[PDB]
């Protein structure tokens, strides 16, 4: 059956180049017409190019001309996409697809994606910030209370509270990649106010990749009367 | 953000039918076939309708796209729990000379009660500001359906810059959360009076608003 492939995604620097392949079989190749789609983390798709069965004509979306080059090589089933001055906003999960013209214009089978990360970044254990119970929760019933787990890479840090002696209340979010080109998380509890007098609370962040392990002691603020 | 509108959300319990609908202009939708493409999560697109309203094989008939004018719609009968999924139109756009896609909707099929999200909105800690750096945390919670939308806002005005936010996932209590975060110069943050995270869901907007000069 028909399929598509991509491959090249990792990591490149701001202003770097990197080149994506995509792989097609079950087709004739060169009967279609071929497209790049992207879409950023949790963002919608964005069409980034497209190539006539030959060749002989490209087409780009405006935020890529002179950036990305397609391509492709009907004896090698093969599609490509060379990007060069590539940006932090590049980062994306990049879909081959095949494009349809008979009627109108669709995309009818898409690869599975390949994800390219734009990041100055290497290897950085986090740097770990409290998130303080606020000083209007802290009167009475229940306060969260968190870390913020910041500017490190690559993915990824796990979490725990009290060495695991707390699990209860716990969420821990998905890590997010900042401008920086370095990865943000936070993990919040919902603790007892009347426990924070007494109970001690620390998030124990791991960071395999730069061997760093990380223990914050999270506490009310100074500003808070209640403590 | 993306050429044609789309709703953020829509949701029907199972077995009812829903229908999404793309808005565009004379030279997108008004001149050109409307495709629809399905993304499941963790899952790359697939075509789900094209030329306005054929189905491609596999698609079954519950699934039916039309197009009037300058919108087009998607409907779905008999919702069920596999159709959960960010739903895309798309369309030629003879005035970009691009392929141009909605923004998604996200469709749930209702498994549990809505429930309004609670968000909880962190200022800057004393140790993050002494480093140089100042992030606000915009923690939501306890909500369903897993949709939101977050804007930010220094006093009244919107901040687009500095900001980032994850896609909604499950708590242990089966309800969602998610995270957005404010990047400023500890500058930035002392310089105004207060700044808010908004939360949008369904038909309710949940503000929490800190000052650099309040305990917060
Ligand atoms: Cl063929
Ligand atoms: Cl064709
Ligand atoms: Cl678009
Ligand atoms: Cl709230
Ligand atoms: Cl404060």
């Amino acid at each position: 059956e028909v399929q598509l492939l991509e491959s090249g995604g990792g990591l490149v620097q701001p202003g770097g180049s990197l080149r994506l392949s995509c792989a097609a079989s079950g087709f004739t190749f060169s009967s279609y017409a071929m497209s790049w789609v992207r879409q950023a983390p949790g963002k919608g798709l964005e069409w980034v190019s497209a190539i006539s069965g030959s060749g002989g004509s490209t087409y780009y979306a405006d935020s890529v001309k002179g950036r990305f080059t397609i391509s492709r090589d009907n004896s090698k089933n093969t599609l490509y996409l060379q990007m060069n001055s590539l940006r932090a906003e590049d980062t994306a999960v990049y879909y081959c697809a095949r494009l349809r013209a008979d009627l109108g214009l669709y995309m009818d089978l898409w690869g599975r994606g390949t994800l390219v990360t734009v990041s100055s970044a290497s290897t950085k254990g986090p740097s770990v910030f409290p998130l303080a119970p606020s000083s209007k929760s802290t009167s009475g019933g229940t306060a969260a209370l968190g870390c913020l787990v910041k500017d490190y890479f690559p993915e990824p840090v796990t979490v725990s509270w009290n060495s695991g002696a707390l699990t209860s209340g716990v969420h821990t979010f998905p890590a997010v990649l900042q401008s920086s080109g370095l990865y943000s998380l936070s993990s919040v509890v919902t603790v007892p106010s009347s426990s924070l007098g007494t109970q001690t609370y620390i998030c124990n962040v791991n960071h395999k990749p730069s061997n760093t392990k990380v223990d914050k002691r999270v506490e009310p603020k100074s500003c808070d009367k209640t403590h | 953000q993306s050429v044609l509108t789309q709703p953020p959300s829509v949701s029907a319990a199972p077995g009812q039918k829903v229908t999404i609908s793309c808005s565009g202009s004379s030279s997108n939708i008004g001149n050109h076939y409307v495709s629809w493409y399905q993304q499941l999560p963790g899952t790359a697109p697939k075509l789900l309708i094209y030329d306005n309203s054929e189905r491609p094989s596999g698609i079954p008939d519950r699934f039916s796209g039309s197009k009037s004018g300058t919108s087009a719609t998607l409907g779905i009968t008999g919702l069920q729990t596999g159709d959960e999924a960010d739903y895309y139109c798309g369309t030629w756009d003879s005035s970009l000379s691009a392929l141009v896609f909605g923004g998604g909707t996200k469709l749930t099929v209702l498994g549990q009660p809505k429930a309004a999200p609670s968000v909880t909105l962190f200022p800057p800690s004393s140790e993050e500001l002494q480093a140089n750096k100042a992030t606000l945390v915009c923690l939501i919670s306890d909500f369903y359906p897993g949709a939101v939308t977050v804007a930010w806002k220094a006093d009244s005005s919107p901040v687009k810059a500095g900001v980032e936010t994850t896609t909604p996932s499950k708590q242990s209590n089966n309800k969602y959360a998610a995270s957005s975060y404010l990047s400023l110069t500890p500058e930035q943050w002392k310089s105004h009076r207060s700044y808010s995270c908004q939360v949008t869901h369904e038909g309710s907007t949940v503000e929490k608003t800190v000052a650099p000069t309040e305990c917060s």
